[PDB]
């Protein structure tokens, strides 16, 4: 009830814009889980064999926690409250009870309340006394004969009949569900465990490999977990700090049981005796009309949303609270909050909350918030450093690893290994083809092709390593400036220093679920593989290497190394404060059919401040004048396209273009463009990539990205609306019309082709 | 909404988006703009050896974003991996 | 001339002065007043927003049994609370006079009252006898119960981001509510930068001009985190208490204002507080006041023009209307036609409206006299 909600607010002490209709959002408390399946989680309380006096009960631990996606509750919303009982064992304090709850909407779970209860006193019912826990997930690393053989040799232990998959060097995933039944409350009565031996592939597929089925009665141990608390370790596990970020201060917050629990009691259901009236209280042997249990948690838990998720109720996934501190009314309660660690890209938060004038515990428990709005991006070439990421290399056993498998490629493959490069970088370097492990690399070097169509329509499919052969023994690559400056090398290097870097926080935990990621150029590509699994680590140093093999064969140059083409950068900013970044299109794509040489802007990076252009010297040569003439001339094109027509001004400026022009012609023939007033040329470009000259290796760089990506790895979900592309700088999305604006800027065959059948589809 | 329909899409899709990228020019600006606009980030992560793309995206929150960011009361914090080490890893001292 | 809300957090230090000074005078319709207001915390809707209880003689008896500075001057217990000290200054000026209400009331020419005044304003023009007074006076106090408790229920305090409220806190300005101060701008510029501000906003939340004190005096109002949207940009172009502009051409310089925040705990005089207009007037109408009991002219809010050119229509849904939706066009409505004294009844010794006022007349001529307190820090105003 709309209604409903404000009521529970307005009394536990809440006051979040969210619940409340103002704002872009409204949401209803996870605190009402309590309220609406108050139901399905007291009931469970009652049945025969768990008898014991309901007076002398209390509540003793309770925690929501919301499925993974499900956004929050709504009022406009119909809940379903599934519960059953996950144990009940009688401790010394008095018997307690396990109730898992499940809020169900739209057929679909949204989250799990659990909670305990304690009847408290004697017991020796152990007849009804059970657990059902879900054993922690385990990593079981087989490595020898011996290993499988006693992972085989256990009776609990059913290989199935999938494959004969060999399970030797792989490893395995155990995540087992167990029953117990008490007798002592030392030694189980009986014990049972039912789990699923995991294994993924090589191809991120993930079977059962087996199961475990092991019963026993009389046990004092579960022989199961144990033989894998050795032989393996735990996984998906949490990641503390060293030193636990304060998130309030020192300046301590502060809470008070109110007076009259009525106020609550109304809004929850649970009109308990215990929490209002005088006698029936002082018949439990109670401090006397005791706080609700559930009260301080509620309220506490405001804290936690408002300062740790600051606001959005949404980040705020999980709670859990160990009430322990009987509250009476009118206490003053003392909460902190500390950063203590990090799960899944969530933070998790230690609450703690104190009696202001005893310092007696009353709340302890975790909440699983979620952190900020994030965007990843990964940087493109230009930035490579020597020996980058190399600290991180020896310090990181995971990044460490990646560049392993990276290298362990790149030499066995190419005959090289790019960590030398990055480490000390060579000038000159040379791979050798030598007995059998040597053929074999000559052969990749030989199989490198490469596409460019003549000029009457016939495919040439060309060599990349021209001087190859089975004659061959050896083939040096080289750079006066360093092997990490040249692309084959430098891209590998920079996306693996990224891969690993990013795998790295993976590992600490700080990747976020839900956010957003793009690269510039090389970066791209890496952030594909960095957030989603698109390809294996040595499919995707073998791509960018590729790529940068053919983006180095498209243009031509002389014995000099003199080449064609030339890049450079420009400031809109420089010219005039009118000078639109469409100004600075327009006065390029009339440069471009006008003088018939090439010429387009490439990069589009600040909205006035950074754009940078390809194409042709002189092209690079009668822009950079263009813009000297028009700085120089103190123009504005906005008050010029309201004196002058469209045709004034382009026929104006197909003057100073053929001026300008013919200018750069008489000029020597390989044009050493410099420094204008925003024409800032870049050093060290041959090709104009990212411009419509690489349209021709178009061709094979794609069918050689189809070699390495496997449409079994993709998850669509993972790029489905958090991946940036360069050419759509819009969130990748699968829908049909999305397929249009691709093609409309591209013209992918294969698109036309799969936005005909589009119906096909459904 | 079939599972083995929304790989083969995404996939080429994918395959293509890659494939093109030599001969597209990089609209960074409008990619910035999705992150900082759309998506309203309140915390730009930069993954590389130096501050390029954070000094990007702090340059158009200066050009463009100026009176957006002080009216939303957006909260931004750009951090490189390299410069902004320990904040990303969310390691302070007491 | 009657206050209101104007950084007023001491308004109850007021009534002790009453209390303790004019015992004789005042201590009947104190006691009276206050029963009725504690009857009304009972009724079912109020006791919500009156937690901690409505017994101002309980407070005054046992000052150690205080409510807490956030709690008074919460509208709930600011706006009724304080009427009544305004109506215990009138009382006393009449009463130590030797006059009865209907005498010193003939002795005036024009009334107004900033927001909250223009109740006790309306209703003190309406009593003559001291019977026909303490029926008014029962009249305007339930009135302001019911405009501050059902304009709460429809704008509430919403928490802001920890983070966000220290900013504000170090920032110069105050702990982010509905209500904003920006003194010593231009009302074209003011609204610029209201202009832009609600230009990225929704409409949900846009922010508006609630006052216009004078030609360089605004309050402005919207939800307190668009407010505080406002401030970052006002900052931006201010310039810091330190700069020295000496040596620098004048319309070069930056400009010298101050923007803040105010004590008050709801959005009036804004389309924020619309749901809440329809429940007031139907508290209220149990009671009419018509434009005819009106003695001497009672000048709009939003137009310096007379009340009495009403056709006996309830000066209590008009009086709804001045408070909750509409500006307050203060330095028209004050525009009292050739006067030489004006009395300041209203809340706050050297802070009361009569201050502001007496700078908005200080050419013309006109004397302002502050009936609340005996001697301040002032010396313009007697």
């Amino acid at each position: 009830n709309a209604q409903a909600v404000a009521d529970f607010v307005h009394a536990v002490g809440n006051t979040g814009e969210a619940f409340v209709d103002r704002g872009k959002d409204f949401f209803a408390p996870m605190d009402f889980a309590i309220v609406v399946g108050w139901k399905a989680i007291t009931k469970p309380i009652f049945p025969r064999k768990i008898d014991g006096d309901l007076l002398k009960l209390v509540h003793l631990s309770n925690g929501y926690r919301m499925v993974p996606g499900a956004e929050p509750l709504k009022v406009g919303d119909v809940l379903d409250t599934t519960a059953q009982i996950n144990a009940v064992i009688n401790q010394d304090s008095g018997k307690m009870v396990e109730v898992c709850g499940t809020l169900k909407r739209d057929g679909k779970p949204v989250m799990y309340v659990t909670s305990q209860f304690l009847y408290r006193g004697v017991y020796t019912d152990y007849e009804n006394t059970f657990q059902r826990k879900d054993e922690v997930p385990m990593q079981l690393h087989i490595a020898t004969p011996q290993d499988l053989a006693v992972l085989r040799s256990k009776e609990w232990f059913k290989l199935d009949d999938q494959h004969d998959i060999e399970l030797l060097g792989q490893t395995l995933v155990f995540r087992l569900q167990s029953l117990v039944r008490f007798k002592n409350k030392n030694v189980y009565s009986s014990v049972q465990t039912i789990g699923q031996v995991l294994l993924e592939l090589p191809t991120k597929e993930i079977i059962q490999v087996a199961s475990v089925d092991y019963e026993a009665g009389e046990s004092h141990g579960n022989p199961v977990i144990d033989y894998l608390q050795r032989h393996g370790s735990s996984i998906e596990q949490p990641v503390n700090f060293e030193n636990p970020i304060p998130l309030s201060g020192k300046t301590p917050l502060e809470l008070r049981a109110p007076a009259s629990n009525e106020n609550y009691a109304r809004v929850s259901g649970d009109y308990n005796p215990i929490h209002v009236s005088r006698v029936f209280s002082s018949y439990a042997n109670l401090p006397g009309t005791i706080t609700h249990g559930m009260y301080t948690s509620a309220a506490v838990r405001s804290l936690v949303e408002t300062w740790a998720a600051e606001n959005n109720i949404g980040r705020v996934r999980s709670y859990h609270v160990n009430m322990v501190g009987m509250v009476l009314p009118n206490d003053a309660i003392t909460v902190k909050l500390e950063h203590v660690g990090m799960i899944a890209g969530r933070k998790i938060i230690k609450v703690d909350a104190r009696n202001k004038d005893t310092d007696e515990s009353v709340l302890q428990g975790e909440a699983e918030v979620e952190q900020p709005v994030t965007a990843y991006v990964f940087t493109g070439q230009g930035s490579q450093e020597q020996g980058m990421g190399m600290d991180l290399y020896a310090t990181s056993p995971v990044a460490k690893e990646v560049w392993d498998r990276a290298d362990k490629h790149f030499r066995e493959n190419y005959g090289f290994s790019i960590i030398d490069i990055v480490k000390n970088n060579p000038k000159e370097l040379t791979v050798h083809f030598g007995g059998p492990r040597g053929k074999i690399i000559r052969q990749n070097y030989m199989s490198m092709t490469f596409e460019t169509v003549n000029a009457d329509g016939s495919i040439k499919t060309e060599k990349i390593f021209k001087e190859v052969d089975e004659n061959s023994t050896s083939y040096t690559y080289r750079s006066p400036s360093g092997l990490l400056s040249a692309t084959q090398f430098t891209q590998p290097a920079l996306t693996l220093m990224e891969k690993a870097s990013f795998e790295d926080m993976r590992s600490k935990g700080l990747v976020q679920r839900d956010s957003t990621f793009a690269g510039h150029s090389l970066g791209e590509y890496s952030a594909l593989v960095a957030l989603a699994d698109v390809m294996p680590i040595e499919s995707l140093v073998s791509v960018v290497f590729y790529r940068g093999l053919t983006m180095q064969v498209a243009v031509e140059r002389d014995e000099q190394g003199r080449s064609n083409y030339a890049m450079c950068a420009v400031n809109p900013s420089r010219i005039s404060p009118t000078f639109t970044e469409q100004a600075l299109q327009y006065v390029v794509e009339n440069i471009a059919e006008v003088t018939g040489w090439l010429l387009e802007i490439v990069n589009y990076n600040v909205a006035n401040m950074q754009y940078v252009a390809a194409g042709d010297l002189r092209a690079l040569d009668t822009l950079a004048n263009v813009l000297n003439i028009l700085k120089m001339q103190k123009i504005d094109i906005q008050a010029l396209m309201q004196s002058m027509s469209l045709e004034d001004v382009r026929a104006h400026l197909v003057e100073i273009i053929q001026e300008c022009r013919k200018q750069t012609e008489a000029k020597p023939q390989p044009v050493q463009l410099e420094r204008g007033f925003a024409t800032i040329p870049l050093r060290g470009i041959d090709v104009p990539f990212h411009s419509t000259f690489l349209r021709s290796g178009v061709k094979p760089f794609r069918s050689f990205l189809l070699k390495k990506i496997n449409k079994t790895t993709i998850d669509p979900s993972k790029l489905i609306g958090k991946y940036i592309p360069n050419v759509t700088a819009k969130p990748f999305e699968i829908s049909k019309e999305y397929f249009e604006e691709v093609h409309r800027l591209t013209g992918s065959p294969k698109i036309a082709n799969i936005l005909a059948n589009w119906d096909k589809y459904e | 909404m079939r599972p083995e329909v929304e790989q083969e899409l995404a996939y080429t899709l994918l395959v293509e988006l890659l494939a093109y990228q030599f001969a597209m020019p990089v609209r960074w600006i409008e990619t910035q703009d999705v992150i900082l606009a759309e998506k309203r980030t309140e915390r730009i992560v930069e993954i590389g050896p130096s501050d390029t793309l954070g000094g990007m995206a702090r340059r158009t929150l200066q050009s463009k974003y100026e009176a957006y960011d002080a009216a939303t009361s957006v909260q931004r914090q750009i951090l490189c991996y390299c410069k902004d080490a320990k904040e990303i890893y969310y390691d302070v001292e007491p | 001339i009657f206050g209101g809300q104007g950084n007023i957090e001491e308004y109850f230090d007021e009534l002790r002065e009453i209390y303790t000074t004019y015992p004789s005078f005042v201590e009947d319709l104190i006691t009276s007043i206050a029963e009725l207001l504690q009857s009304l915390a009972r009724e079912w809707d109020a006791v919500k927003q009156y937690p901690k209880g409505l017994d101002i003689l309980q407070w005054l008896h046992n000052p150690e049994s205080q409510p807490d500075t956030d709690y008074l001057v919460s509208a709930p217990v600011s706006f009724p609370l304080i009427g009544l000290v305004q109506l215990a200054h009138y009382m006393i000026t009449c009463k130590t006079l030797g006059r009865e209400p209907g005498e010193l009331l003939e002795r005036f020419s024009g009334t107004t009252g900033h927001s909250q005044g223009i109740v006790v304003a309306a209703a003190i023009a309406t009593a003559r006898t001291w019977d026909e007074f303490a029926t008014a006076a029962k009249r305007a106090v339930e009135l302001l119960f019911w405009i501050g408790l059902r304009s709460q229920q429809a704008y509430p305090r919403t928490s802001l981001a920890p983070s966000t409220l220290q900013d504000s806190v170090e920032n110069g300005e105050g702990t982010p509510t509905p209500m904003l101060s920006i003194r010593d701008l231009t009302r074209s510029a003011v609204q610029e930068h209201i202009d832009a501000t609600n230009q990225h906003l929704p409409e949900d939340r846009h922010i508006g001009i609630s006052l216009v004190n004078s030609a360089r005096n605004f309050v402005v109002t919207g939800p307190p985190i668009s407010l505080y949207g406002l401030n970052l940009r006002l900052r931006k172009v201010k310039a810091p208490t330190g700069l020295d502009q000496n040596r620098i051409p004048f319309t070069q310089r930056k400009a010298r204002f101050v923007n803040r925040f105010l004590p008050i705990t709801a959005p009036f005089h804004s389309p924020y507080l619309a749901g809440a207009h329809a429940h007031i007037l139907g508290d209220v109408d149990d009671m009419k006041i018509p434009a005819s009991s009106l003695v001497i002219p009672v000048y709009d809010t939003k137009t310096g023009q007379d009340l009495r050119e009403l056709g006996d229509e309830d000066i209590i849904p008009e009086l709804v209307r001045m408070i909750t939706y509409d500006p307050v066009n203060w330095e028209t409505a004050t525009v009292f036609p050739d006067a030489t004294h004006i009395v300041d009844f209203g809340p706050g010794g050297v802070s009361g409206i009569g201050v502001l006022t007496n700078r908005n007349k200080d050419g013309t001529g006109v004397r302002v006299i502050l009936a609340g307190a005996i001697d301040g820090t002032n010396t313009e105003v007697g």
